[PDB]
């Protein structure tokens, strides 16, 4: 069996970033920041890596893409740029 | 209707002791007990007989007895459950691990 | 994570296949040559001999030897051994199925009883399940008797078409301890007079019929081609688990210290040597199996020591035996007590006390605990100044650190060392530091019955040896104060801190999905006081009013 | 036992509730797809009351002097009195409420008004009354064309399952049905202008907030429901410190999960 | 003889190099490990064909550390021998036991006891040589070799050669 | 630990490693049918000597172009040093295998021009012969059918001696001078 | 301290996947074993110096994989092997779905 991988259209999952999704992106980024990964947003003077990730998410300058999984094996690709942050 | 009778009875156990519980929780349990056609019991004889992962089933009483008859019937564990990755020490498809997080090189260039 | 770099690429285990050991693979995998039942000791001298445990197997005396592999215990996994058997031995857990297949397949020729020719078998073969299909079969083979040569086809019952051969009668088999007894029919009330025939089904005979079962006849029953041939339910070559499985304790040097399984294997081999010795010597025709059942005993008790047979196969002390099955049984038995629930590092247990001043989320960690508990922080251009000063402060003064990890897998014990006061911290290094204020921590009160009972808390390092928490969080935890103990867990990476501070935080767990209601309420003194305050009868004058207004930290400053 | 029987169960991204093999247990978790933490016991005002008082709170009749809205409530009220085109849209609102009257009585035979439902509507309007500081004397500017259409447009935004075809969109109707009944019960023409005193800015704020809070009240695909459901039943079972003299509590719950042929105390109720 | 084949490599990359041009470093570390590699299955990876448009694909981040795994699909110039292939090359070293003929990046040895009988090893020859009727075999001599056996090593593949058959020998 | 691609599922066994003689029996990786990264079935690309030189050279030349994009803000013996200069400006330096390859490849290149190489392939890949044979014929100096069908014994009965003799004559004609 | 079966369930309920793993790994067992590509058994010789691997019995030096699994799992798999049961470890999906 081949493909699989729903295109950038036909996507039918909640356009809102789930609390589970958001809780990892903020964690994965903050980890990278503390691991000496390049920071995109201008730091106002913050040193805490988790706080930088929260400023990175607010301006949507995070270069990450979530691969949401469906039970059949196929997936949808959503960028944090596309995703709406309510909560 | 048999499911509905079970739920109505389960409710009358908890609700009789001055405690309120939401529909979904009892409704899920009542479904898991009925979905498979008969009445899949919450027992060693019940649900633990189903087609569920071999390594997952073993984490309940029988342990070895399953592991013996799993190798005999040459059962392949899919490792899509909780216990499977828990034993293997990997991140299980659970909430935070229900997906993969990736980096886009093209988008990163835009942010500079 | 296991010391030293690996040139092999790392991946995740997606699938777990469950098969049975093939005797050819057991021989091929291992480098045992295991033959001597004697534990070790090079004729009283230290180190181990080329017999039992060691020959290219796991190391013991903090050495290297391990089939050139080296590494030395830590890092080195357990590679197996193979031991030869004089005669085949039944695997304890399969006795039921071995008997079940024997009643589903006739002896001598070794073929299926019912086929595509007979009905009821058709509806049995159609089911696409592994063991449900195997389960009858069964009853349609339990009738039954006689390996029939020819039966009627899918036409009129007159032209009986033939399939296989061997028109022998099938014995009815019962369970007898560790051996099988088969009772035959005939001889048509003329041969003999009355009684049937009783003989013991020998393992060699049993195995022989199993190795003659057809290719598709494996798959007709609940078995696979290259994974589980019914011939492997019977053991020809037994694998020997390496020292990491059955460790040598070694208290002192001139003493001993071997695990239960090592002695049982020595008893297996001791029994196996005798059966080999008798075979090519003056063997008393049928007094040999009065020692084969003793081999069918040790190999049986080595894997399981809790059967309806009865003898507990006790070690000479009154002690039963720690059989491999017992090592896997529910509660503190590898699966339930060592995999699904583990004893963990970076944790603390102490008595709780109520504090009406700490914030809802806050936890009152004692100074001593904060001194011992450690978080691994990375040296970053955002906190070099914050870390260098902390390292200099030492592991004795509160706001400090106890370890510095370099770029290489190297540990620096700051409490000892020689250059502990100096050190220029480098970009990328890891400094294991103390628990600072506002560090997210997982806080627990066992029994943990809720999504609560395990909440994320803000740390405020405080004097005195008790854990301190807000009174409003007592009902979700429960939790009293009559000598109640509580656990604490500390995260190790920035990623896990988010998982605590964004899903597990106390403020987030206020409203509960349990019953679409808040689970936390203001209880006791504060609940009793809030009533007495909010009465028509009660009033307050300036002196106390101004004080009460200042107690609110979010007061707008407008009286 | 409950926990170990439900471990794998979670709401997947298509809003179905599978286990580990892929077997569907609930097509929409909790038969609605709402997270329990965003729910309050609100009263369905459609069911309660007599047949007479129901008419005195929902029936809008432009074709009557005694049963129309007094032009002191709406600014465009006097020039609407008797319009045929607008009464058709008003009848389509009232005839819907009568359909809801029977629909809810076909579900809740007890006639219990209070039921657990997502999004508080009582407080979402209570704020609007004082956030804008609106007096209970001066009339509104909300046209009937604004009110009745704004509610119908809102129902098209309350998405639980993001659909594309017939089936999912047809199940979408079923998933929100009950919430819509509560929505129409509070945002009816008479209720909006007579009981409350909303202006256009207040009305469009209420709609925009009801819509937004509903999207928060949805289940986030990831919530391990099985474990959450098991602990929600097993925990209140622990605090259980103890004709009605029939197998009550604890061992009764045991018998349920055990599924035994003989009950300790049977008894069947006949009507 | 020479091959163009599609293959991939999985690279683990530290968070530190998540800079503006990681696309550069991914291709750089690819070349550092790939170009010059030698495997028993694929053989001598000589050069990476078609630089640019090397689809790196969207790589996933590791579960514990913020490192990333990239599956890199690329074309490359591949080469490996076979137990019956006939090639030609330049000789290098020479001994009492035979000479070592080099074909590209590969070194193929031919044994004296696998050559024509009428071929002697000269003792006082400088540089060392083999003599026949008029045929001369030294360093610069061009020889066509038949590959008999293939032996794989760490970062090298070697072959036992033969020139006993006709149409081989020297050019 | 490079590899990757075409990897099927070796469910245990596997089995009996096949000997790889001039019987066209090559390792599983090098069959007539193999996939591409586009995801389609394609004939195995068998390079002959001289053609391989152009393949590497073009890849090296078009490498230096993109290698300098970021850096902003003939006659046999003469080709030996020109490639040697090219190596120290694009290759990783320690690729001594490729340095040995290019020196060998440019020396025993039977053809020179992209014009001449093109016509050879058009003649060889029209006979419908199997890939490895096509590469061997356009890399070795062949004059006779017995010189050809005994060095590449896979041919034998696939083509008659007379037909192959013409091809070798049309190869010797198109054989570019040094 | 004890992070028991009850304690695990709460983290599943929270959904904290990385943390549940981090309790079971870096703060507990955490062990690096090597598997063969063909047989899913940790039987390969790991000379982590001269790179020599081998799975003599299946015979190959190329197809090898590194895994991070608990030490109690290593024991579990080995103890089951002593009872003749092979718990094969594969790093790729076969039965699809
Ligand atoms: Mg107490
Ligand atoms: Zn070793
Ligand atoms: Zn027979
Ligand atoms: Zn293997």
């Amino acid at each position: 069996l081949k493909e699989k991988a729903i295109p950038k259209d036909q996507r039918a999952t909640t356009p809102y970033m789930t609390k589970y999704e958001r809780a990892r992106i903020l964690g994965t980024r903050a980890l990278q920041i503390s691991m000496n990964a390049p920071v995109f947003v201008d730091l106002e003077g913050e040193t805490d890596p988790l706080r930088i990730a929260m400023k990175e998410l607010a301006e949507k300058k995070i270069p990450l893409v979530i691969r949401r999984y469906l039970p059949d094996g196929s997936f949808e690709d959503w960028s944090v740029e596309e995703l709406i942050v309510d909560l | 209707a048999g499911r509905a009778a079970l739920y109505k009875e389960v409710y009358n156990v908890i609700a009789s002791d001055g405690s309120y519980v939401n529909y979904r929780h009892m409704a899920l349990l009542v479904d898991v007990m009925t979905t498979q056609g008969g009445l899949t019991s919450v027992t060693r004889h019940g649900f633990n007989r189903s087609n569920t992962g071999a390594l997952m089933r073993c984490s309940f009483e029988e342990t070895v007895e399953i592991l013996f008859e799993a190798g005999a019937s040459a059962e392949l564990d899919d490792c899509r459950g909780v216990s499977e990755n828990v034993i293997l020490g990997q991140m299980a498809p659970i909430g935070t691990g229900a997906f993969d997080v990736m980096i886009d090189e093209e988008s990163l260039v835009k942010y500079m | 994570v296991g010391q030293q770099y690996s040139s092999a690429p790392l991946r995740t285990v997606k699938e777990v296949q469950f098969g049975l050991f093939s005797p050819e693979e057991v021989r091929a995998i291992s480098v045992a040559k295991i033959r001597f039942p004697e534990t070790m000791d090079e004729t009283q001298t230290r180190a181990k001999i080329g017999g039992l445990n060691d020959p290219r197997l796991g190391s013991i005396d903090r050495n290297l030897k391990c089939q050139t592999c080296q590494e030395g215990m830590n890092e080195c996994p357990g590679h197996f051994g193979h031991i030869d058997l004089a005669k085949p031995v039944f695997h304890v857990g399969f006795i039921a199925k071995i008997k079940k297949v024997c009643e589903c397949v006739c002896m001598h020729c070794g073929k299926l009883l019912l086929d595509e020719h007979n009905e009821l078998m058709r509806q049995a073969l159609a089911i696409k399940d592994s063991k449900k299909r195997f389960a009858a079969i069964w009853t349609l083979c339990k009738t039954k008797m006689v390996c029939e040569t020819d039966v009627p086809s899918e036409d009129d019952p007159t032209q009986l078409v033939s399939r296989g051969g061997c028109g022998n009668t099938q014995p009815t088999i019962r369970k007898d301890g560790l051996k099988l007894v088969g009772s035959w029919k005939k001889d048509r009330a003329t041969g003999d007079a009355d009684e049937p025939e009783l003989r013991v089904l020998s393992t060699e005979e049993i195995l022989n019929i199993f190795k003659h079962i057809s290719v598709k006849d494996f798959t007709s029953l609940g078995f696979n081609e290259v994974f589980s041939r019914p011939e492997w339910m019977i053991l020809t070559c037994l694998p020997v688990p390496p020292p990491p499985v059955r460790p040598s304790i070694s208290f002192n040097e001139s003493q001993r210290g071997e695990d239960d399984l090592t002695f049982k294997l020595a008893d297996i081999l001791k029994a196996n040597i005798s059966l080999e010795t008798l075979e090519h010597n003056g063997a008393p025709h049928h007094a040999i199996e009065e020692a084969e059942s003793l081999l069918q005993f040790h190999v049986a008790t080595y894997m399981d020591n809790d059967i309806a047979g009865q003898p507990q196969a006790l070690q000479k002390s009154g002690r039963p035996v720690k059989s491999i099955r017992a090592r896997l049984k529910g509660k503190e038995g590898r699966i339930r007590g060592n995999l699904m629930g583990k004893r963990v590092d970076f944790s603390a247990r102490t008595v709780i006390s109520g504090d009406p001043n700490l914030e809802l989320d806050q936890v009152g960690v004692p100074k001593s605990i904060a001194k011992t508990l450690t978080y691994p922080e990375v040296v970053t251009p955002y906190n070099i100044d914050r870390l260098t000063q902390l390292v200099r402060n030492g592991p004795n003064e509160h706001p400090g650190a106890k370890y510095v990890i370099r770029d290489s897998g190297d540990r620096i014990d700051l409490r000892y060392s020689k250059r502990a006061g100096d050190i220029q911290l480098q970009y990328g290094w890891k400094v294991e530091r103390h628990i600072m204020d506002n560090d997210p921590v997982l806080f627990n009160r066992q029994p943990s019955l809720h999504k609560m009972s395990m909440m994320a808390h803000r740390v405020k390092v405080i004097p005195y040896s008790t854990f301190r928490l807000n009174l409003s969080v007592t009902s979700p935890y429960n939790a009293d104060f009559d000598g109640d103990e509580m656990n604490l867990h500390v995260p190790q990476s920035e990623e896990t801190r988010a998982e605590l501070s964004q899903l597990c935080a106390v403020p987030l767990q206020i409203v509960s999905p349990q019953s679409n209601k808040p689970c936390m309420g203001i209880v006791q003194d504060t609940l009793c006081g809030i009533r007495k305050l909010t009465l028509r009868d009660t009033f307050i004058e300036l002196d106390q009013v101004l004080n009460m207004l200042y107690w609110v930290p979010d007061w707008d400053g407008v009286i | 036992r409950l926990v170990k029987a439900l471990e794998d169960i979670m709401v997947h991204y298509d809003n179905t509730t599978r286990n580990s093999l892929g077997n569907v247990i609930q097509f929409i978790y909790g038969e609605d797809g709402m997270d329990a933490a965003h729910i309050e016991k609100q009263s369905l005002d459609t069911i309660g009351g007599s047949d007479a008082a129901f008419e005195k709170r929902y029936r809008v009749d432009l074709l009557n002097t005694d049963h129309t809205l007094d032009p002191s409530l709406l600014e465009s009220g006097s020039e609407i009195l008797g319009d045929l085109k607008l009464q058709v849209l008003l009848d389509e609102e009232y005839k819907q409420l009568v359909k809801d009257r029977k629909f809810l009585r076909e579900v809740f035979v007890d006639g219990e008004a209070n039921w657990p439902l997502p999004v508080n509507i009582r407080r979402i309007i209570q704020n609007a009354q004082q956030t804008f500081h609106i007096d209970h004397t001066k009339p509104s500017d909300l046209t009937i064309k604004d009110i009745v259409l704004g509610v119908k447009d809102l129902q098209e935004n309350l998405l639980v399952l993001r659909g594309k075809n017939e089936i999912i969109q047809n199940a979408q109707r079923d998933a929100v049905t009950l919430f819509c009944c509560l929505l129409r019960s509070r945002l009816a023409t008479r209720r909006v202008l007579q009981e409350y005193r909303l202006t256009k800015q207040a009305f469009d704020w209420v709609l925009s907030n009801i819509e937004a809070q509903f999207l928060r009240s949805v289940v986030h695909p990831g919530e391990m429901v099985g474990v959450l459901a098991a602990q929600s039943i097993g925990e209140p079972a622990t605090q259980m410190t103890l004709s009605k003299k029939v197998t009550s509590g604890v061992p009764r719950l045991k018998e349920i999960l055990n599924v035994a042929k003989n009950m300790k105390t049977p008894s069947l109720t006949v009507y | 003889m020479f091959f163009i084949k599609d293959l991939s490599l999985n690279i683990t990359l530290h968070p530190s190099f998540f800079g503006p041009r990681m696309k550069q470093y991914l291709k750089t570390k690819l070349l550092e490990e790939v170009e010059g590699s030698c495997t028993g299955k694929f053989g001598y990876i000589l050069c990476v064909l078609d630089y640019d448009n090397i689809d790196i694909q969207r790589g996933r981040i590791l579960p514990t550390d913020g490192s990333a795994e990239f599956n890199v699909k690329y074309r490359a110039v591949v080469f490996k021998p076979f137990k019956g292939e006939v090639v030609d090359g330049t000789v290098v070293s020479c001994s009492q036991h035979g000479f070592e003929v080099q074909v590209g990046p590969m070194k193929v040895f031919v044994t004296k006891h696998l050559m024509p009988q009428d071929l002697t090893f000269n003792a006082g020859s400088n540089p060392p040589s083999y003599q026949s009727s008029e045929d001369v075999i030294t360093i610069k001599s061009r020889i066509r070799v038949k590959i008999e056996g293939c032996i794989s090593q760490v970062s090298s593949i070697h072959a036992i050669g033969s020139i006993k058959e006709d149409y081989l020998g020297a050019i | 630990s490079t590899s990757t691609f075409q990897t099927r599922r070796r469910r245990l066994k596997k089995v009996e490693e096949e000997e790889n003689a001039a019987t066209l029996q090559l390792g599983q990786e090098f069959q007539l049918k193999q996939i591409n990264h586009q995801g389609e079935e394609e004939e195995l690309i068998a390079l002959n000597l001289s053609e391989a030189r152009l393949v590497i050279k073009e890849a090296l030349v078009e490498r230096r172009r993109a290698f300098k994009r970021s850096q902003k803000k003939e006659t046999r013996e003469k080709e030996l040093e020109s490639i040697d200069v090219l190596l120290e400006q694009t290759t990783g330096g320690n690729n001594k295998d490729l340095k040995n390859t290019m020196q060998y490849l440019t020396n025993f290149s039977r053809f020179r021009d992209q014009e001449t190489v093109g016509a050879v392939i058009q003649l060889l890949k029209s006979t419908g012969l199997h890939p490895f044979e096509v590469a061997q014929l356009g890399s070795l100096a062949c004059d006779t059918a017995d010189e050809a069908k005994t060095l590449i014994p896979s041919l034998n009965n696939k083509i008659s001696d007379d037909e192959l003799e013409r091809i070798l004559k049309e190869l010797s004609n198109l054989e570019t001078l040094y | 301290l004890r992070f028991g079966e009850m304690e695990r369930d709460c983290m599943i309920a929270h959904g904290a996947a990385s943390f549940l793993k981090e309790r079971l790994m870096e703060a507990s067992d955490a062990f690096r074993v090597h598997i063969c590509g063909i047989c899913g058994l940790m039987t390969v010789i790991a000379k982590l110096n001269h790179n020599q691997f081998e799975c003599k019995g299946c015979d190959n030096k190329i197809d090898i994989y590194q895994i991070h699994i608990p030490y109690a799992a290593k024991l579990l798999f080995q103890e089951l092997m002593a009872m003749n049961i092979t718990p094969r470890l594969y790093t790729d999906r076969s039965r699809d779905f």
